[PDB]
């Protein structure tokens, strides 16, 4: 997290001082037509990234999602919804895994799950060593 | 005792799974409300003596009956005890605007409350002419733009409401 | 009623809507095979996350130098912003079905996109053997030829459907490469 | 479970008191430290999948006789690795739950309490299980004051079985 | 049965109670409907044949076990006479239209339906299709008004809920 | 308040500040047609992400030889550097409709500008280039007349305030002249 | 307590039955009786410390045998008891006008009513003496609405049927 | 039993006043969003038997010791039982609701069923975990939310509507705790 490269030469601070430096009022509008609709102005440090010359941080991961509820011949109340929220993608690529090592996951809508793999089999506490002595 | 972060915690550890993305930008929002969650319960705690002097004094003039000789809350004993029990809700409903949820106010307050009346032989139907007193009194005191600046916390003082009228259908 | 939904696409934040029973009739009467296309576009988004999840470890199934030290599938974040990767051009590819056009997938979505990969340092090879399991993998959903899962339908073909997204996905190659 | 807010109300109730301006103070930092706590439980779920076996793995590289002693108690037989995809993942998973409430509330009645039982009486011997969450307090992928705050019950979980 | 106008009158009867004002109050609830319910039921009538025609056989068009030897759809006195049967359901719910309530259908068709078919190797399933093919092929403005076919949906699924 | 929106800026320090609604129709009374003056901004910073990245990509697909090895738009904290660098002159005329004088723009951000860029080697032809095309853009928001993206408004004229913002974006240009 | 809410989830519990279509054309019932049924109510609490007086004084302009020694009315406190026990029956009416059924009247003011106006010596007529003067004062515009001052006068004929 | 409009009665009559034009303003807000919870609980009970599939099917997926040779929902008697158990307490919520005062849930079943229950045997978080699972199954009908069976309503926000049948199943599942 310091990525001095800026080259930067100190010939900028003459007309352009360290405090205030990439930083410009940036104005905050709760416009909703209601009562309680606030304007704001706010001034903070600018940042950029070098993507956004095609994929602005508005438009930054915004893909648009379908979702169709339809049973069959339920016509009359099935719907089509098409949203784009910031979307992230499905948890993350496990360890590179060897024999097998119960390969992990997670699915389902409520809550994320996730059980136990072993490469296909998905043991998960069964307790196959069960031997007293008698 | 649960807020409402100790909700989703317990509403997923018997589900099983981690906590999902979409309900936590919810919760996310929250925190922008944080700052006017608390001012608000010092608006109430602030006059904790001056809701509930204010509306035991308007319950016995509109019901002489519980002061007048042989009533329920005649004697000084039973007068400590009414102001008690008046000042009793107006913690557990606080507790509970702090909070997020209910869970407090109707498990150390509430569950049984009706019937501890029943077995002592209060009007449980006059308990909760007293609470919309200081029902009344707190939601009229929560909406002052004095020592806030102004902006709508419309969203904010329906909760304050929804447990004082939790606490008005306790008691019946 | 497409204009209320490209001013959806077009806002550029984050906004819910959703169509009742008489615009899905102006829906299903100006696009046509709508009962075909609309079943093609919920065969792939039920098992969405299934398709990214499989075909970008079959990129490290087939290229294993990505979860080297050093590769681009290493330091978790990056890790699923390859996943994010992922699910971006799933949602674009429907809706490119779903319009019946690719005019939103190259300015949204495709505009740049190989300049922004070179510039970041991203395998773009890498990204062309990822895709084409999804190429593979919607052509399986769509004519419901998938081996461990069969959705039931409405009976006849759907190969007008299945070809066009072999279109719609050899100009996100096409865009790449 | 013992929550930050709770016990600012546990601790105006044992003496009966309204919330004042003492216990709305430790409120008020339960909503600043709201924000560096939740993008770390959040995005340790978008990393989950790599951080079992990946830790998984920094334990049977440490110790070889895990897979290779004969008993129930191991990671032996394929039988063992299916119960070491949970036993350790319920150590993953209440260091989420801790960066919800930002306390330690659910691991203090879930994982801690009863423990020394469990341990002594299936041999489970904890050498095994401080290495398991080692490889997660330094390959979590994560910078700034929301690494130093998912570090923060990592190893207030550590400590208790240390 | 049961309807509107005999269930205050029923419950006056058993306390032996004049007619009060709040059973003068809940027959004028029905005035609000019965603009819009009695003329759904006109409809359902003049289709009868076609209606039938199509959902009749839907849950064999389903189902080509119901032909099987040693079934109940499997030949012509018995294909024809499941349309003797299935037509009275549609008389059924052409009898409750017209009166307001669920009194036609445990009068005659709903009442002790498990101790019937659990005896003429019927299942119950076949009866589903048939009326769940008929009520999602509602769209609106067409067979109804939007006052309409708020009522005309609930005795649909009445039926529906009542035998499975 | 109109200086303590000045006080936000002044004091060089990071803080956040609103108007309520009260305290908004004393502004309102103040500053004429507030309420065009008002959309007037919201029009610019709804889509101030992507004004300046049409904005960079037209100076770069019109003047090639920036990206090369070489050229001011290559080594990508460089070229974070340039769209940061157009983002900072949009707020500040944005803030310069809001407060509707540009004497808070002139010394803030075009003061010292003009040989702060010869002192790093800045094209300024193309930045005259590059500033033209949010020229374009802003009389395009403001009077509702984008090619792609309208937005809902109260019915009426702007045409002032399209001239204001093409007034303060001619006082950028010519600071870099 | 009689209103019109408990007539149907009454019957419904003896029914053992969700609550159908044909129970809530009582409730469509209800909300159109209800617009027009309040007015009544609240323009009574805006006369009704001259009201219970001005129909009050009319039994004492019917019978003036109340107010001689070893009577009821015979002196001041207990003229005064006169005056609270018609406006206890006229506080019921209003709380009968808000339920819309008459539970209110028969629980706290008509169950056990006639059983102690016998053992304290109290005339059963002479109240319906005075509620009848509350019956022929309506001028039905003015007063009421025009529909609503039958829906007021329909609780009068309840309660000179209860003590009659 | 109680009604909300009986709720103002008492209300008024320990405080022996009138009915005034003051507490007269919520009942006659409650008439016109009659209709509004008249399209709510027609919808709760014309899917009930779906609400009584997931109620037990579901609960059994997650304890499968009851179907165990010794649980409590092993014979075919319990196993109608528990069919049964559950089907008459979302007929009372669908009373409750229309009079709006959950006394009448209170004083026939959520008066004594839980001492009942230790004697008869049956552990009471199965059946919290059975009560919560029809939870959301409510709530989904009331919102026109449900994936696989979309009803027909109007158009608006019944989310103060959707809070009451959630605040009525907790003190479902409470009275059992
Ligand atoms: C207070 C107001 C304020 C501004 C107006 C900007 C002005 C500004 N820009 C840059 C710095 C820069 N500005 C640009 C921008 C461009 N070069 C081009 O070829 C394009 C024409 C254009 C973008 C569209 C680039 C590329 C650099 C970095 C140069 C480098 O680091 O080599 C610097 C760096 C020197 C230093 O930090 O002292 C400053 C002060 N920043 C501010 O703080
Ligand atoms: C609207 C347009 C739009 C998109 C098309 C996506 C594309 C996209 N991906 C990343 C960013 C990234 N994308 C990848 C993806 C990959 N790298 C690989 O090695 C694999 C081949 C592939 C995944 C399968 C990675 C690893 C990063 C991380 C680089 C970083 O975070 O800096 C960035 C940020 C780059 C920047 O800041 O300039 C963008 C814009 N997101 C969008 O908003
Ligand atoms: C220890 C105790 C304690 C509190 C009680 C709060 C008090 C508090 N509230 C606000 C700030 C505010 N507070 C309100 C609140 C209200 N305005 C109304 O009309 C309602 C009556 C009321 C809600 C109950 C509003 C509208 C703002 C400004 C908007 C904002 O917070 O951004 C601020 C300034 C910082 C900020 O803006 O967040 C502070 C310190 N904070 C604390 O540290
Ligand atoms: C509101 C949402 C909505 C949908 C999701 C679709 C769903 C849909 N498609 C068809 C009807 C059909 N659906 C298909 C589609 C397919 N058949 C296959 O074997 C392929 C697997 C699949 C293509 C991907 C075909 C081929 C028909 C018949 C021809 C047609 O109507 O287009 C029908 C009528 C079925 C019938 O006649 O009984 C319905 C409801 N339509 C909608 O209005
Ligand atoms: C370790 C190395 C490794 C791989 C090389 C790939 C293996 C793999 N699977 C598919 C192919 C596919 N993958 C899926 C995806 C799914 N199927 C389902 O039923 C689920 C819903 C979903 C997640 C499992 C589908 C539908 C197909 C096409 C049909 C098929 O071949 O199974 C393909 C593309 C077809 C091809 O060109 O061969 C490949 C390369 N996966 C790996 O793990
Ligand atoms: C008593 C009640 C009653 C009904 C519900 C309908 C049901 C119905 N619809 C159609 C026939 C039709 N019905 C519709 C309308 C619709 N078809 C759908 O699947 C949609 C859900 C719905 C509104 C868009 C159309 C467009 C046709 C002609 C094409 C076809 O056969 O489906 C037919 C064939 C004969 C005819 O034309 O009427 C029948 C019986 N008719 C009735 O008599
Ligand atoms: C490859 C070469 C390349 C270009 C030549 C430019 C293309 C370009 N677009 C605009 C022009 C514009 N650009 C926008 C910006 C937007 N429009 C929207 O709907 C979004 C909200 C937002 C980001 C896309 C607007 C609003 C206009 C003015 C409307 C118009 O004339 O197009 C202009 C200025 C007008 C002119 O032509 O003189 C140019 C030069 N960009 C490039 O990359
Ligand atoms: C809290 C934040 C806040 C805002 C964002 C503005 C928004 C705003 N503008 C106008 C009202 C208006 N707004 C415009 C502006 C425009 N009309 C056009 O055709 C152009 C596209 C655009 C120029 C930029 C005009 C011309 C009027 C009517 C004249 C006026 O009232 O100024 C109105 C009143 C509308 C009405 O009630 O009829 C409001 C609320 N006001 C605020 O208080
Ligand atoms: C809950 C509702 C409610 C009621 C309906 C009344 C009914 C009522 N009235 C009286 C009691 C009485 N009521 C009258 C009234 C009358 N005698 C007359 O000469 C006239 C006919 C008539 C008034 C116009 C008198 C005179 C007494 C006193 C009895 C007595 O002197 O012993 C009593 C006995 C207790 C008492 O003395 O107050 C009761 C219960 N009170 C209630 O609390
Ligand atoms: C809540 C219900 C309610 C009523 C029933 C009346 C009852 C009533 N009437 C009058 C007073 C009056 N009331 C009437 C009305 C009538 N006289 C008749 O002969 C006709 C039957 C009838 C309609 C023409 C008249 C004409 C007077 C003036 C004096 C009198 O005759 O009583 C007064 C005195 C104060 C006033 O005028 O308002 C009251 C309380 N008022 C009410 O507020
Ligand atoms: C354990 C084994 C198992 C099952 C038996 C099914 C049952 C099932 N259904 C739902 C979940 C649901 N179940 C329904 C009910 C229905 N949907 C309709 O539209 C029909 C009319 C109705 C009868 C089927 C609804 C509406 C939801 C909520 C999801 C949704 O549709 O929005 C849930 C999640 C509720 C929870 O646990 O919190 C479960 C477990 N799924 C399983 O995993
Ligand atoms: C107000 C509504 C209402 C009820 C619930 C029942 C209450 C009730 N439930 C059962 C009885 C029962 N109830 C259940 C149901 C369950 N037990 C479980 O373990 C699950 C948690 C749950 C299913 C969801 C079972 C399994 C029996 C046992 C039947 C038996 O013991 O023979 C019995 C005993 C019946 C008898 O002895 O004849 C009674 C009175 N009656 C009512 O009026
Ligand atoms: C014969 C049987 C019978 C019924 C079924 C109801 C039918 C019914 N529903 C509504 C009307 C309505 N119902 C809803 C309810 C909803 N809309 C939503 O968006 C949610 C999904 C859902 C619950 C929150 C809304 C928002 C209205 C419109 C507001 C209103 O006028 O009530 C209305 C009033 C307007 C109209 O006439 O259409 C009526 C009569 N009443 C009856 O007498
Ligand atoms: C932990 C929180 C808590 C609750 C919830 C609580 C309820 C409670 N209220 C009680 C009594 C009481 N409560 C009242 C109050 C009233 N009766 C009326 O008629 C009025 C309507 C109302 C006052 C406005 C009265 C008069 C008593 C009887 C006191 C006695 O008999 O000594 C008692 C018996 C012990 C006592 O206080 O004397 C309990 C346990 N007590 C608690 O400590």
């Amino acid at each position: 997290t310091v990525d001095k490269e800026a080259p930067r030469p100190e010939l900028y601070n003459k007309y352009f001082s360290a405090d205030r430096l990439h930083k410009a009022p940036e104005i905050l509008f709760e416009y909703n037509k209601t009562k309680y609709d606030r304007v704001g102005v706010r001034y903070t440090e600018v940042t950029s990234k070098a993507s956004e010359r095609f994929f602005p941080k508005s438009r930054m991961n915004r893909a648009p999602v379908i979702e169709i509820s339809y049973r069959e011949g339920a016509v009359s109340t099935a719907s089509v919804s098409l949203s784009m929220p910031e979307i992230s993608g499905p948890p993350a690529l496990p360890f590179p895994v060897p024999k097998g090592d119960v390969t992990t996951t997670m699915v389902t809508d409520p809550t994320t799950g996730r059980l136990k793999l072993e490469f296909k089999v998905d043991g998960a506490a069964v307790s196959a060593y069960s031997d007293p002595r008698a | 005792m649960l807020d409402a972060f100790a909700k989703v915690v317990a509403q997923a550890d018997a589900r099983g799974e981690f906590l999902s993305n979409t309900q936590i930008d919810a919760l996310s929002k929250m925190v922008k409300e944080g700052n006017q969650r608390l001012d608000i319960v010092n608006k109430v705690t602030s006059n904790a003596s001056a809701i509930v002097t204010n509306s035991a004094r308007a319950l016995f003039a509109e019901q002489p009956q519980l002061i007048q000789p042989g009533g329920n809350a005649y004697t000084s004993r039973r007068m400590a005890a009414c102001l008690r029990d008046m000042e009793i809700v107006l913690r557990y409903v606080s507790y509970a605007m702090i909070a997020g949820d209910s869970s407090v106010l109707d498990d150390r307050c509430l569950n049984g409350l009706r019937e501890t009346y029943q077995a002592l032989g209060t009007p449980g139907s006059s308990v909760a002419v007293a609470i919309q007193k200081m029902k009344d009194a707190s939601v009229a005191l929560a909406n002052d733009t004095t020592g806030t600046p102004i902006g709508d916390c419309s969203s904010l003082v329906a909760e304050l409401a929804g447990y004082f009228d939790r606490a008005a259908v306790s008691v019946v | 009623m497409l204009d209320a939904f490209s001013r959806v696409v077009v806002n550029s934040d984050a906004k819910a809507a959703y169509v009742g029973g008489s615009d899905l009739q102006a829906l299903k009467s100006f696009i046509a095979d709508g009962n075909k296309r609309l079943d093609a576009v919920n065969s792939i988004v039920s098992n969405a996350s299934c398709m990214v999840s499989d075909a970008v470890s079959g990129m490290i199934c087939e290229n294993p130098g990505l979860i080297s030290p050093g590769g681009n599938c290493y330091t978790n974040r990056r890790m699923a912003a390859c996943l994010r990767d992922g699910e971006i051009i799933l949602r674009y590819v429907s809706y490119a079905l779903l319009a019946g056009d690719a005019s939103v997938l190259e300015d949204r979505c495709l505009n740049g996109l190989k300049e922004t990969y070179i510039a970041l340092g991203v395998p773009t090879n890498s990204s062309i053997r990822a895709v084409s399991i999804m190429k593979a993998q919607a052509v399986a959903f769509i004519t419901n030829t998938a081996t461990e899962r069969k959705m039931s339908f409405a009976a006849g073909d759907c190969t007008s459907l299945a070809s066009e997204v072999a279109s719609y996905f050899d100009r996100v190659g096409a865009a790449i490469s | 479970m013992k929550t930050p807010i709770t016990e600012a109300i546990a601790t105006a109730d044992n003496q009966g008191r309204f919330l004042s301006n003492t216990e709305l103070q430790a409120v008020n930092g339960r909503y600043q430290r709201a924000t560096a706590s939740l993008t770390a439980a959040k995005a340790l779920t978008g990393s989950a999948q790599r951080l079992i076996t990946g830790a998984a793995q920094a334990v049977y590289n440490k110790f070889p006789y895990t897979t290779q002693m004969p008993g129930p108690a191991y990671a032996s037989s394929a039988i063992g690795k299916a119960k070491c995809a949970r036993d350790i993942g319920y150590y993953l998973r209440m260091v989420t739950y801790c960066l919800v409430v930002g306390g330690t509330g659910p691991m203090d009645e879930y994982l801690v309490a009863g423990l020394e039982e469990i341990n002594r009486s299936f041999d489970l011997s904890p050498s095994w299980y401080i290495e398991a969450l080692q490889y997660i307090k330094n390959s979590h992928g994560l910078s700034g004051q929301v690494a130093n705050e998912a570090n923060a019950y990592i190893d207030y979980a550590i400590n208790t079985l240390s | 049965m049961k309807s509107v106008i005999t269930t205050v009158v029923s419950a006056a009867d058993a306390a032996g109670r004049f007619p009060s004002n709040s059973d003068l109050e809940s027959i004028q609830g029905n005035i609000q409907r019965s603009a819009a319910r009695l003329e759904a039921a006109e409809k359902l009538a003049g289709n009868h044949e076609a209606v039938v025609k199509e959902a009749g056989d839907a849950c064999f068009a389903k189902y080509a076990y119901l032909k099987n030897p040693g079934e109940a759809g499997e030949n012509q006195e018995k294909i024809n006479k499941c349309y003797r049967d299935v037509d009275h359901y549609m008389r059924l719910v052409n009898y409750c239209l017209v009166v307001g309530g669920t009194g036609p259908l445990d009068e005659w068709g709903i009442a002790g339906a498990r101790e019937v078919y659990r005896t003429l190797n019927l299942p119950t399933s076949a009866y589903v299709a048939s009326i769940a093919y008929t009520r999602d092929r509602l769209c609106v403005p067409r067979d109804m008004s939007a006052q309409a076919g708020v009522e005309f949906s609930a005795y649909l699924d009445y039926l529906i809920n009542a035998l499975s």
